[PDB]
């Protein structure tokens, strides 16, 4: 909805399609599974393929805050399908993680989809590069997919990574901690060792993601990339 | 077992354990539908599983499950049970239950309320017995109220004195006094515990018989006025005034004395107008003079053993009597039909105070039902849990035969072939009792355990031949395990070259001695050389079965391998007792000779908790110097209470147990210096 | 030791109350041959149990949860301890047997600061890449992503079984029926028949072969 998009923009965040457009080359995104519904089309994930500086890549983005209620089965099916295509052709996978508007209670055995995604990440490990960019809050088993990828980046002040929420921490261990201290980008980049880099905002993060992707090869079969030298 | 005969269609069993299962089996044999009650803990017990329908009758504790009477009446109303069988204990002697059942149409299988009212206490029961022309213990009738009266009664009834707390029972509120000062102090103290435990506040002074034999007469009565006595029983072997070994045909009594016993018991029962099954107990001196002592108005715990010498079913006869039908057996019909011996297997440690109850879960439980002439009355199964709420009883093992020797041999074989893993039992104590020389001879008394074992049970004092056999079996089993460890499947890439060692030289440490063993293997035969002695051990060498039968020099021996470690420590149950042995190779023994004893602090000065249960109170506080013989705390569990003494002098550094807390087995109660 | 031996003592070992705990080592001893179990790291990270045993004479590796310690919750130490053992067993063609009773992961600021995510991913990876035959039995609980951690059906788990007292749910679905109807467990077996089922499954799975994409080596989240 337009109101949800405006609310997302008010927080200094972009939509999933805007992030995909910024990340990929202009006029190179090809989307897949457009008409897969859960009743809305898209199922809170945008999956497809594109080119960065003329090199093929497969991407998926999440817009739970502005679209969808929680992880259904088709979300995991779309992610698994795009990962299978990437492993078939031999191209890297880039995943923009944003599980803001995802209801933990509204999970109809989404752990099965989580397990399928984990299995595909493990299978693709060492075969194709995998990059994860956490652009929003994340909780539950969804935090394990970025951990299994090769590289993990976060956005400052707008990204989180934690097993259980601060309320559960207060209920169990009886300690007052906020979300920023528990799973903020600074915590995971300075004292936790989970994330690799933190960026000021979404645009800067995507620019650095393109620059970093220029370094990596497309597959383990290919040799290290060689560019023009001066 | 005639199903054409009309009896109750639905029967309720208001009990638990072995007795519930036994009653259910009898009712199934009689074609009666059965319903059983249980607590929340016993939701999967044997009796609830084997009996059609089941109702929860309350939480875990007995006071709110098997004594929460309103729950029982609601269950009966829901299931429309015509009759209830109380078994023994709990509500077997509650007159309020009798009147409550009489209020409704439900008939109570047992003695009428008048009989239990008469046999509710001791003194007026003795009065009515004496009015029935029955020999009784000499003494002074009436209520003792002052120490002066007690000591005077001591003067005119003889120097040995005994103080009894009336009513109650179960081996509590009982003391022997050997002096007038002892008489008065025991009187006041026993009044104190009577106030604390029973609340009757009324005592009895009696003459104490020296070296008595406890003889039971099983009697049956009906509403038609027919009274019968089923032989006798002998239950002298007991500790804490609680029976452990029971013997149906008394070896001490002859025919005419037994007939006198039966006639007197029948007369006493007719005096009470007894109309059910019961047992009357008697004390017999060395001069074959019998004196009355109590009668239980319920089915006895050792009821099955007399069945093995009579052939009739007590529960079936009780049900038929309750229905209204008269007895179909007369005085002349009952005869002795062989020999029978029963042992009560408890979940207690026999090495401490002739029995030390413990809790746990049964990892393995196997019964010797395939052995000839063996009957097991048990209410547990593999996976059963022993709580801190009920009887520590495990089962009853009954062996019947033609005579004494065959029955005792069968009892020993059954005890050897009984598998209990998960708790500590008293099988070793029972086997030592049944193989004792005095027990076989027949000269026993009520204090057999006290005088035969003065300092407490220690185990089996195995002889030289038995020691050699045990060492040979242990060495052979160790070598068998070593040989089995070398059997691998074919690899086809790196073939296994099996070693061809001929003789195994082993060092076996047992108790405190070290023996040298030379073992040789030939097929399934082990030739064992122990300090010059030569033995041959043959068996199937099945290393997975809990029981292992081995033929050592022709003698058949059943052993169990309770534990086994790669370091060589092995626990072997052999002839009832479990022995810990350490078997190593000779080179390993020489190398271990240089190993240090380590800094293991074997300085004692620490008292632990052999009682799992609830500690009632603590008599020490942090900063107290304990003394020898001074009890630290009393722990209640298993329907009894007992206190443990330090046995040494030492200041208490800290106290970890407080009054009303729960302390498990082996936990540190109080640390002393 | 016959491979068809029954274990009736396991029928009532799991307490009905979810709060009450039990000992998994008892179940492991009951299931395995001759009740022999060589435990690894028995005094470190006691909320997980790993070791070597034998079934029908074949060496097997066993991983399970311990509800006695920390209610069976998974933490950093348990994750690493289980992960390395699973990796070693997989590397040398040793079948794996898993007993699952886990409420989730231990919460707190210390666990988050220590990198619980990385070690959880370690355990997921170790269970996921295993190509040896693996048999999983759920005893009481499997909550949240912790169920996915210990060899879920979707990690190429060969055979999965659930006891009648098992329960699988997303959050704190009180019955194993959702997993059964969704195909997450092959059968709901009686506790006393675990040994025979496991032995038959190992016998039929001894010849398992799978093919994976070529690589020099993968990138485990060490
Ligand atoms: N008058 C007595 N003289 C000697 N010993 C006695 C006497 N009365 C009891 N005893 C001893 O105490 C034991 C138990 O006695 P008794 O049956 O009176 O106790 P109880 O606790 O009332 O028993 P129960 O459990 O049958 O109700 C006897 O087996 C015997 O060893
Ligand atoms: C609680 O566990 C009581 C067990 C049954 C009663 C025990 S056993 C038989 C004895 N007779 C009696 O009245 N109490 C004793
Ligand atoms: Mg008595």
């Amino acid at each position: 909805g337009q109101r949800r998009i405006d609310a997302q923009h008010k927080r200094g965040k972009l939509t999933a399609r805007e992030r995909i457009s910024l990340l990929l080359d202009p006029g190179s995104f090809v989307e897949s599974d457009m008409f897969v519904e859960h009743k809305f089309p898209g199922d809170s994930v945008v999956t497809g393929r594109g080119r960065i500086n003329g090199r093929l890549v497969y991407v998926f983005s999440q817009d739970f805050t502005v679209f969808g209620g929680s992880l259904s089965g088709a979300h995991a099916q779309k992610i698994c399908k795009i990962m299978d295509q990437a492993i078939t052709v031999g191209a890297p996978v880039i995943g923009l993680n944003d599980s803001g508007g995802a209801q933990i209670q509204e999970g109809v055995e989404s752990l099965a989809g989580y397990a399928d995604i984990f299995l595909r990440n493990v299978t693709a490990s060492g075969v194709i590069p995998q990059i994860s960019l956490i652009m929003g809050p994340c909780a539950g088993g969804a935090v394990y997919s970025p951990a299994l990828t090769d590289f993990t980046f976060m956005v400052k002040d707008t990204s989180y990574l934690f097993i259980t929420g601060p309320d559960v921490v207060k209920s169990v261990t009886n300690e007052d901690v906020t979300q920023e201290e528990l799973g903020g980008a600074k915590t995971h980049t300075t004292m936790s060792g989970v994330a690799h880099r933190a960026f000021e905002n979404d645009v800067d993060a995507l620019c650095n993601l393109r620059d970093f992707f220029n370094y990596l090869p497309l597959s383990s079969q290919d040799p290290a990339p060689v560019r023009e030298c001066h | 077992y005639d199903p054409n005969e009309k009896t109750f269609d639905k029967i309720l069993v208001a009990n638990r354990g072995e007795i519930a299962c036994r009653v259910i089996r009898t009712c199934k044999k009689m074609g009666i539908k059965t319903v059983a009650i249980h607590s929340d803990v016993d939701a999967s017990s044997v009796h609830v599983k084997m009996a059609d329908e089941a109702v929860c009758v309350g939480p875990a504790p007995t006071s709110k499950s098997y004594l929460n009477m309103d729950a029982i009446m609601e269950a009966i109303k829901k299931t429309r049970a015509q009759a209830v069988h109380p078994g023994y204990g709990f509500l077997s002697e509650n007159k309020e239950f009798a009147r409550c059942l009489a209020a409704e149409d439900v008939v109570f299988i047992g003695p009428d309320t008048h009989a239990i009212q008469a046999m509710g206490d001791k003194i007026e029961s003795k009065l009515l017995a004496k009015k029935a022309e029955v020999n009784t213990i000499p003494g002074f009738d009436g209520v003792v109220k002052d120490a002066e009266e007690a000591v005077r009664i001591a003067r005119e009834i003889g120097y040995p004195v005994m103080i009894k707390a009336s009513a109650g029972g179960g081996g509590k509120g009982m003391r022997i006094a050997w002096d007038d000062e002892e008489t008065r102090d025991g009187f006041r103290l026993s009044s104190q515990e009577a106030a604390s435990s029973f609340g009757d506040d009324r005592l009895l002074i009696e003459k104490f018989i020296d070296n008595p034999r406890h003889i039971e007469i099983q009697v049956l009565g009906d509403k038609h006025g027919n009274a019968l006595w089923l032989n006798e029983r002998e239950c002298s072997i007991q500790r804490r005034n609680q029976k452990v070994v029971e013997e149906a045909p008394s070896i001490f009594l002859d025919a005419e004395t037994r007939r006198a016993m039966g006639e007197q018991a029948v007369a006493l029962a007719r005096a009470v107008k007894y109309s059910s099954a019961g047992t009357v107990e008697f004390l017999v001196d060395s001069k074959k003079n019998f004196y009355f002592l109590e009668m239980n108005t319920r089915l006895q715990v050792e009821h099955p053993v007399t069945e093995c010498i009579t052939g009739l079913d007590l529960v079936q006869e009780m049900i038929r009597v309750a229905k209204g039908y008269p007895l179909r057996h007369k005085q002349a019909d009952i005869r002795i039909n062989g020999w029978a011996v029963e042992c009560r297997v408890y979940a207690e440690d026999p090495y401490k105070s002739f029995g030390l109850p413990s809790i746990g879960r049964l990892s393995q439980y196997q019964e010797p039902l395939h052995l000839p002439g063996v009957r097991v009355d048990s209410g547990i199964q593999p996976g059963s849990d022993i709580s801190i709420y009920y009887d520590p009883m495990i089962s009853k093992l009954i062996t019947y035969g033609s005579d004494r020797t065959e029955a005792l041999k069968r009892m020993a074989d059954a005890l050897d072939n009984y598998v209990i893993r998960g708790v500590t039992h008293n099988i070793a104590l029972l086997r030592e009792v049944i193989i004792n020389s005095r027990f076989v001879k027949g000269d026993i008394s009520t204090k057999f355990l006290s005088d035969v074992y003065p300092d407490g049970f220690k185990g089996h004092m195995l002889t030289k031949s038995e020691k050699n056999q045990l060492l040979a079996i242990a060495s052979s089993l160790f070598v068998a395990f070593q040989l089995r460890a070398q059997h691998f499947q074919e690899n086809s890439r790196m073939p296994v070259i099996k070693p061809d060692i001929a003789n195994w030289e082993l060092s076996v440490k047992l108790h405190d001695k070290v023996h040298t063993v030379v073992a040789s293997n030939n097929g399934s035969v082990f030739s064992v050389e122990v300090d010059g002695s030569k033995l041959n051990v043959t068996s199937t060498w099945n290393l997975a079965s809990p029981l292992l039968s081995v033929s050592v020099d022709g003698t058949q021996r059943t052993v169990q391998c309770l534990s086994r470690e790669a370091g060589g420590n092995m626990s072997i149950q052999f002839l009832g007792t479990v022995y810990k042995v350490n078997i190593l190779t000779r080179l390993a023994a020489e190398l271990n000779k240089f190993m240090l004893e380590k800094v293991t602090e074997d300085t004692s000065s620490v008292l632990r908790s052999p009682m799992p249960g609830v500690v009632v109170a603590v008599s020490v506080k942090p900063g107290d110097a304990v003394a020898e013989g001074q009890e630290i705390c009393v722990i209640e569990a298993m329907k009894m209470q007992n206190s443990m003494t330090a046995g040494k002098t030492g200041t208490v550094k800290s106290v970890h147990c407080q009054a009303g807390d729960t302390v498990g087995e082996g936990d540190l109660l109080v640390e002393l210096e | 030791d016959p491979s068809d031996r029954l274990v009736p003592e396991l029928d009532t070992i799991v307490p009905l109350e979810s709060t009450k705990a039990y000992n998994m080592v008892d179940i492991i001893h009951s299931v395995v041959d001759e009740r022999e179990f060589f435990e690894i790291m028995p005094n470190y990270a006691k909320n997980i149990i790993v070791g070597f045993a034998r079934m029908n004479g074949r060496t097997v590796g066993i991983v399970g949860n311990q509800p006695k310690v920390a209610s069976g919750c998974l933490d950093i130490n348990s994750s690493v301890k289980g992960a390395r053992f699973v990796r070693f067993c997989d590397a040398f063609n040793i079948p794996l047997i898993t007993f699952v009773d886990v409420p989730g992961f231990l919460p707190g600021t210390a666990q988050e600061y220590g990198g619980i995510i990385r070690h959880g991913a370690k355990l997921l990876y170790a269970f996921a890449e295993a190509t040896v035959p693996k048999v999983t039995v759920i005893t009481r609980k499997a909550y949240g992503g912790a169920y996915d951690v210990m060899s879920s059906k979707h990690l190429c788990g060969d055979t999965n079984y659930a006891w009648p007292t098992a329960e699988i749910a997303v959050m704190g679905f009180a019955n194993p029926f959702p997993a059964a109807v969704r195909g997450f467990v092959d059968d709901i077996i009686q506790p006393s028949s675990t040994r025979a089922r496991i032995c038959c499954d190992l016998d039929v799975l001894a010849s398992k072969k799978v093919q994976r994409p070529w690589r020099k080596h993968a990138n485990i989240p060490l």
